[PDB]
């Protein structure tokens, strides 16, 4: 949902933003902000304690 | 507590085992009091 | 996996049989053990890697509950018949990215990966290629940066050309000038003032005069200079006219960088520069409040400090070999070989036992033989083994160049003019400049 | 092999399935995993 | 209080052991044999050859307007480091500005060098070809538009041999359409013991003339595995009608100590690599400002000066 | 001396080496080079059949 | 009056203070301020 | 303490075998650093190293406070400074 | 292995407009924006509401 | 940067990488005559918990003494007189007037000077006014073998 | 950004040697050994223009004062 | 100041200390060199306070016969003899 999906690096030195951009962070009143990973149990299989 | 610096380390074998090289910048902005005698007077004078 | 290799290639692609990601959690029956009984998982947000599968020859994918029970060769030539039913690829891929980018980072004692991991981090490299429209607070480049002659392939896989960490020193292990102990180090000083590493920090700092807008009043300050008056000593030598600094004005501590005038009191307030540093102007930005039909209530000024190698400002290869540019030796004053290089800096030999990374002597020796020659030695991890040692083949590339085949090399004192007694090890290590001395 | 079979009794010949059947009934436990590693430790130390 | 005799000065004796050959002396590089030197006296001359003689290099630049992406200050030490060509004893020193130190600027003293470059979009361009030599125009600031502005009498001091920039081709800067560059730099004289850019000699160096001598005589695929040691050329291989090969070197003078025979288990037998202790071989590479002969007889000129101002000193004291 | 211990069902998951130092030593581990995370779920109907 | 640089469009603007900022042909909202013709010396060091 | 933690189904590392008993799977890495470790072995020494980084003010407020003077007087016993005696000599 | 300096220069000079030349850092960031394009379609907040 | 000898790395168990630390100065005169008698540095050779010493001279020093003091060691007047005169430096010391060396070891046919001459002759040179010689028996740590 | 002039051991000024170094191996069919014919006789000036990052061709295509 | 003594030079001016301001070892050593080569000289050895500023300490000791400032200025006289017969052989090889 961003304007830069498929865009290629060319059309990306045509905007203003680095050719190799990666994405993967909101930008939240301009500092990148990001959502780490976290590690949960498993998915729905039944573990003993 | 005043008269006080603080600063990073870099080491130095040419100088002693005593004593501690400051820059002229420490020289300059470390005094201490001194009551000026007979003998000092020259020092002092030269100093001010 | 037979179903995937069709469904990859020409093959028409139907909705999958059995999907690659689908893991076959197989918990075998024992005394005492695991709960037995088939495990099928099909959920998302699962962790899947790749293997291949030895009795075919094409890719399958594996989660952590399979890994417990499959037997995983590690190498082809490891593979025992009738049991082992899976190869990995190549060990490599049991690193990270950042961790894999080390050059021979299995001879090092892994306490001196995991620093150099965390400390590679944190080096004053290049954050990219658009600087001129970044609006972060600090952010620090590189002027002088170059690819590693000692390098993994990896390293031009992950397209890390396009952002450089540092430079190429002729480093040479040598007890000399003194002042190299408790880790510490040289800089040769010409190879210093020809450009060694040299950053340059841009802090770019915002005002934003909508805070100074307590309530009850609609919009007063503005950027500019009231009607009337303008001191000249300070605010009109910086300040353009408009408020806004001069671009390219040096400034120093208590300088003036911005001004604006309420519009009751009719008087020009002003902000000064709070670094203690001498930095420039390099672009400010009046950054349009909103979607429109409003004033510039907000600028945004990137101030391009200089850093040049001070003493105090941490040096460190790609092993754990962090140091502190000590006293920056004069150029006349330092060693040379027959050929006479300058070693650009003098590290201690003391700091090599106690820390094993003899990956620093391969990666100098392997340095030393790349940039004559003029390749890029390869450098995984785990591809030379105990048959043949990659010093050797180092060794066999130095002596077809023509220089010592343990690395050594014949040097004279500059200070005595004769001959050094034992020969000295010189190389070319990757040194990328750290940048943990910005609060001194 | 000579010290893992030598601690749990069978000799360097026996069959694998049952040094597998005793070394499985071995580490469920916790003691006599001390055990085992003390000794093979023992066994590389004097190597090393 | 033990002498030994033997260690005394006499300098016609000296004179009489030194002996001087210059191999090979070009525009560029020198490399010539020094003979009967201790280590100190050698050093000596390196030392200043590297750093104690003067050369013109550009110290001051002022900038009226610079919007390139190579940043100011950059772009001022970039422009530092290149050479000029120019005599640097026709000239007087720079003496620094204490406070009160604005007007201290003459024509004895600096040289005054002028850029201004603004590329201009170039519109005959067939395609997009990103060369961008041929895109644009003006692209690349480079050197050799570092033109020259004499300073009065200059003008007619230098006549014959003008004063420009020695390297022409280096780059300075890259420019696109739109943004410029212009800057003019005064050059003073300098001594290489404060910068780098004042050091008229490349690389200079010496080497111990290395002696490499078999004691016993070796044979047959020997003879080929030694001489494949060394680099071509020193090693010969004896044309010997009693026995079938032997190996005696050539000429020392092209070998690298290296020391490559003595990792064989069974070469270190035969051969000792020594070094004859009073025999130096000089190697001067400069960069554009002087002949290399010009550089070592002005550094045994600088030595003697510095050994003259000392003992007029003390004839004070 | 819990999780912050790198017990190896890791091998190609997640870094053994790249892990910063000091007090969250052992807790953020970065995963591999390879290592993917499976978020496009498939139909899988015909697993039971 | 100052001359501007529009971001996107790089237009020369010539806004004067206490004005509507924006792009006059564009309608973009950043602005740069454009470097002008001053001395500077820096030592080349 | 003893040596690497076998998982749950025996064996040291999805490299080796069930109920693996040659000593390579028992941590004991042969290769040394000068020609390079491999990556089973490579594991175990990460994971010997991490350990060590995972292992590497309160009794400096507590033998001060009371033994604040605890100074040697001239008659040459230490005393507490409110007078009494801890030590003669 | 080379030091890819001609690709190097001819990937600097003329960008591509064809697609990434590094395809391994965006199958690096992969998780982040491949669960967010997860969030838009493949039909998951419309499941959740 | 200010500037210290390696000998207090060891006690201030710094390590010269980027720990800093805090330079006071003691106004009064009182406190600086007792800084300078009873706290001041060469008077703490001893730590406090048991007598091992914790000053001295650290890595590159201690591996180019087993190279100097090692017996294959020779030297010629020039390197003797030179090498004595780096490590005494009087001037910026004091309180001595002319440097004073041995006899050397072996004459003919070339007088040379050995290592454990230089070590004696530093201890020969700051021998103080009237104390006799140092007279000492100890193992070192290179063992024999 | 744009070549070191003046290799950092050395003393030599290699600022011209980019333009004519990259126009060997581009069309010449000669390795990484071209600059032999550049006449960089030692490996501490060698290692420059060797391993070179030149990343300001990559850097000039955001003019702001592009007038697009 | 280009040359100076030392407050620590005996009354008999024999075992002195000059300090030539503004030298490091290029001039440093090859004096030592030169000096050594004088039979009436007991002791000849240079030094530096410290390598930040240009202060050559020397030393120079001599026998009763003559004093030190005429072993210096001897030395300094031979040094440039040196200089002028390398100048010699040189400027006399090529043409
Ligand atoms: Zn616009
Ligand atoms: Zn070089």
């Amino acid at each position: 949902r961003c304007h830069l999906e498929g865009l290629s690096p060319a059309e990306l030195i045509a905007h203003k933003e680095e050719s190799e951009e990666m994405g993967g962070y909101f930008i939240v009143n301009g500092i990148e902000k990001l959502i780490r990973m976290l590690i949960l149990p498993k998915r729905n299989h039944p573990t003993a304690i | 507590v005043n008269y006080a610096a603080r600063s990073v380390i870099s080491p130095d074998p040419n100088i002693e085992t005593n004593e501690i090289g400051v820059p002229p910048v420490f020289a300059t902005k470390l005094t201490y009091p001194e009551p000026v005698t007979l003998y000092n007077f020259n020092e002092m004078r030269n100093a001010v | 996996i037979e179903y995937a290799v069709k469904l990859r290639n020409g093959t028409a692609t139907e909705p999958a049989k059995v999907p690659l990601d689908l893991e076959i959690g197989y918990v075998p029956p024992s005394h005492n053990g695991q709960y037995p009984g088939l495990y099928l998982f099909s959920n998302p947000a699962r962790m899947v890697r790749p293997v291949k599968h030895i009795s075919t020859g094409e890719l399958d994918m594996l989660g952590p509950f399979e890994q417990v029970y499959m037997d995983i060769a590690c190498f082809p030539k490891e593979i025992v018949p009738k049991v082992s039913t899976h190869v990995e690829y190549s060990p490599t891929n049991v690193l990270s990215i950042v961790a894999n980018m080390t050059p021979f980072s299995d001879f090092n004692q892994s306490p001196r990966n995991m620093y150099q991991c965390q400390m590679g981090k944190q080096t004053m490299g290049t954050p990219g290629t658009a600087l001129r429209y970044r609006t972060d607070n600090k952010l620090y480049r590189l002027q002088t940066g170059q690819t590693p002659v000692v390098r993994p392939k990896l390293h031009n896989t992950y397209g890390l050309d396009h952002y450089p960490n540092g430079t190429n020193a002729v480093v040479a292990v040598i007890s000399y000038t003194g002042y190299d102990m408790e880790d510490a180090m040289i800089l040769n000083k010409s190879a210093h003032e020809r450009g060694f590493g040299y950053g340059t920090v841009y802090k770019g700092e915002s005002f934003d005069l909508s805070q100074k807008r307590r309530r009850g009043e609609p919009v007063v300050h503005h950027f500019g200079f009231a009607p009337g008056s303008t001191p000249r000593r300070e605010w009109l030598q910086k300040l353009d006219a408009d408020g806004l600094p001069f671009i390219g004005i040096k400034l120093e501590d208590g300088d003036p960088i911005v001004a604006y005038y309420d519009e009751s009191t009719g008087q020009n307030f002003i902000e000064t520069y709070h670094g203690t540093e001498p930095g420039f102007v390099d672009e400010v930005r009046l950054l349009g409040n909103d979607v429109g039909d409003s004033e510039c209530q907000q600028i945004h000024v990137k101030l391009r400090i200089t850093r040049s190698p001070i003493i105090g400002d941490k040096f460190s290869s790609r092993h754990g070999q962090k140091g502190i540019c000590s006293q920056k030796w004069p150029t006349v004053d330092m060693p040379f070989t027959e050929s006479g290089m300058q070693p650009d800096i003098i590290i201690n030999p003391h700091a090599f036992p106690s820390r094993m990374t003899i990956g620093m002597f391969i990666e100098s020796l392997a340095g030393k033989a790349g940039a004559c020659h003029g390749l890029a030695q390869d450098s995984t991890p785990f591809i030379y083994s105990e048959q043949q040692t990659a010093a050797d083949y180092f060794g066999e590339q130095l002596v077809k160049a023509g220089y010592n085949y343990h690395g050594n090399e014949p040097m004279y004192s500059g200070i005595t003019g004769q001959e050094m007694k034992a020969d000295i090890y010189i190389g070319v290590v990757y040194y990328q400049r750290l940048r943990h001395m910005v609060s001194d | 092999l000579e010290a893992a079979s030598e601690y749990v009794g069978l000799s360097t010949d026996s069959p694998i399935a049952l040094l597998n059947a005793n070394l499985e009934e071995v580490y469920r436990d916790d003691e006599k995993l001390q055990g085992l590693d003390a000794a093979m430790k023992g066994k590389m130390n004097g190597l090393t | 209080y033990y002498f030994d005799e033997d260690n005394i000065w006499d300098l016609d004796k000296f004179k009489k052991n030194l002996k001087v050959s210059i191999t090979s002396l070009d525009q560029e590089t020198m490399v010539f044999e020094i003979s009967g030197i201790d280590a100190s006296i050698a050093n000596a001359f390196r030392r200043i050859l590297i750093a104690e003689i003067p050369t013109l290099a550009f110290e001051f630049v002022y900038i009226i307007n610079n919007t390139s992406i190579i940043q100011d200050e950059v772009l001022s030490h970039r422009i530092g480091l290149v050479p000029i060509s120019a005599d640097p004893d026709m000239f007087k020193w720079f003496q620094h500005p204490l406070p009160g130190q604005e007007a201290t600027h003459t024509d004895y003293d600096t040289v005054v060098f002028s850029l201004n470059k603004k590329c201009e979009f170039n519109k005959n361009a067939a395609t997009d070809e990103k060369d961008p030599k041929r895109l644009y125009v003006n692209s690349e600031v480079y050197s050799g538009d570092l033109i020259w502005k004499p300073q009065g009498r200059q003008e007619e001091r230098f006549a014959d041999n003008p004063i420009r920039v020695v390297n022409p081709d280096i780059v300075v800067a890259k420019l696109r359409p739109g943004q410029e560059i212009d800057l003019e730099a005064h050059a003073i004289l300098g001594i290489g013991q404060d910068h780098a850019k004042f050091s008229p000699v490349a690389t200079a160096s010496y080497r111990l003339l290395p002696t490499i001598h078999i004691l016993s005589p070796i044979e047959g695929e020997d003879a080929v595995k030694f001489q494949k040691c060394f680099p071509k050329g020193v090693i010969e291989l004896e044309e010997g009608p009693d026995g079938k090969k032997q190996a005696r070197v050539a000429d020392v003078r092209k070998d690298t100590v290296s020391r490559e025979c003595l990792r064989h288990p069974e070469f270190a037998d035969k051969v000792q690599l020594g070094r004859v202790r009073d025999h130096y071989l000089f190697s001067v590479e400069s960069t554009g400002i002087m002949k290399p002969d010009v550089l070592f007889i002005k550094s045994i000129a600088v030595l003697k000066s510095k050994c003259l101002a000392v003992k007029s000193s003390l004839q004070n004291i | 001396t819990t999780v912050r211990k790198l017990l190896p069902e890791a091998w190609g998951f997640m870094c053994p080496v790249h892990t910063p130092d000091g007090s969250p030593c052992g807790l953020l581990n970065h995963l591999a080079r390879k290592c993917e995370i499976v978020t496009h779920p498939s139909d899988v109907s015909q697993i039971p059949s | 009056t100052m001359i501007y640089l529009c971001a996107d469009c790089g237009a020369r603007n010539t806004i004067q203070a206490k004005e509507v900022i924006r792009c006059r042909e564009c309608g973009h909202r950043v602005m740069y301020k454009m470097r002008t013709k001053r001395m500077v010396q820096f030592e080349a060091r | 303490g003893r040596r690497v933690p076998l998982m749950v189904s025996g064996k040291s590392l999805p490299s080796f075998v069930p109920y693996e008993t040659s000593a390579k799977s028992g941590g004991f890495i042969a290769s040394r650093f000068l020609t390079g470790i491999a990556p089973q072995e490579y594991y175990f020494h990460c994971m010997a190293g991490r350990e060590g980084l995972i292992d590497t003010g309160y009794l400096q407020r507590c033998l001060m406070k009371h033994l604040e003077g605890l100074c040697v007087q001239y008659d040459h016993t230490v005393r507490d400074s409110d007078g009494s005696i801890v030590q003669f000599h | 292995m080379s030091f890819q300096t001609l690709e190097r220069e001819r990937t600097f000079k003329n960008p591509p407009k064809d697609g990434t030349s590094f395809p391994d850092l965006q199958k690096a960031v992969k998780p982040h924006v491949d669960s967010f394009n997860a969030l838009t379609n493949a039909g998951l907040l419309n499941y959740a509401v | 940067t200010i500037r210290m000898h390696y000998a207090n790395c060891n006690s201030y168990n710094a390590d010269f990488d980027g720990d800093e630390m805090n330079m006071h100065f003691p106004q009064s005169t009182n406190a600086r005559s007792e800084a300078q008698f009873i706290a001041n540095t060469d008077s703490q050779y001893l730590v406090p918990t048991s007598g091992d010493p914790l000053r001295g001279l650290i890595q590159d020093h201690v591996v180019m003494g087993v190279w100097l003091t090692c017996k294959d060691t020779f030297y010629t007047r020039d390197e003797y007189q030179q090498l004595l005169f780096q490590a005494l430096k009087p001037d910026e010391t004091g309180m001595y007037g002319r440097i004073k060396t041995l006899p050397p070891a072996i004459q003919r046919p070339g007088i040379y000077w050995t290592g454990k001459q230089i070590i004696s002759s530093v201890l020969l040179n700051l021998k103080p006014s009237d104390r006799p010689g140092l007279n000492l028996k100890s193992k070192a740590k290179v063992p024999g073998k | 950004m744009i070549i070191p002039i003046r290799c950092f051991s050395c003393g030599k000024v290699i600022g011209d040697k980019w333009d004519t170094y990259l126009t060997l191996l581009q069309e010449d069919n000669t390795e990484g050994e071209a600059l032999d014919k550049l006449g960089l006789q030692r490996y501490c000036c060698r290692r420059m223009i060797l391993t070179h990052v030149d990343l300001i061709e990559k850097l000039l295509c955001y003019n702001p004062l592009s007038k697009q | 100041e280009k040359i100076i003594i030392l407050p620590g030079h005996s009354a008999d001016l024999t075992s002195v200390t000059f300090q030539i301001q503004k030298e490091d070892h290029t001039l440093g050593n090859s004096l030592r060199y030169v000096i050594m080569k004088n039979p009436e000289v007991e002791f000849c050895g240079y030094s530096i306070p410290h390598p930040s500023e240009a202060k050559m300490n020397f030393r120079i000791q001599t026998a009763p016969s003559t004093t030190a400032v005429d072993v210096l200025r001897k030395g300094l006289d031979d040094l440039i003899d040196l200089c002028d017969a390398v100048t010699e052989k040189f400027t006399e090889q090529l043409p």
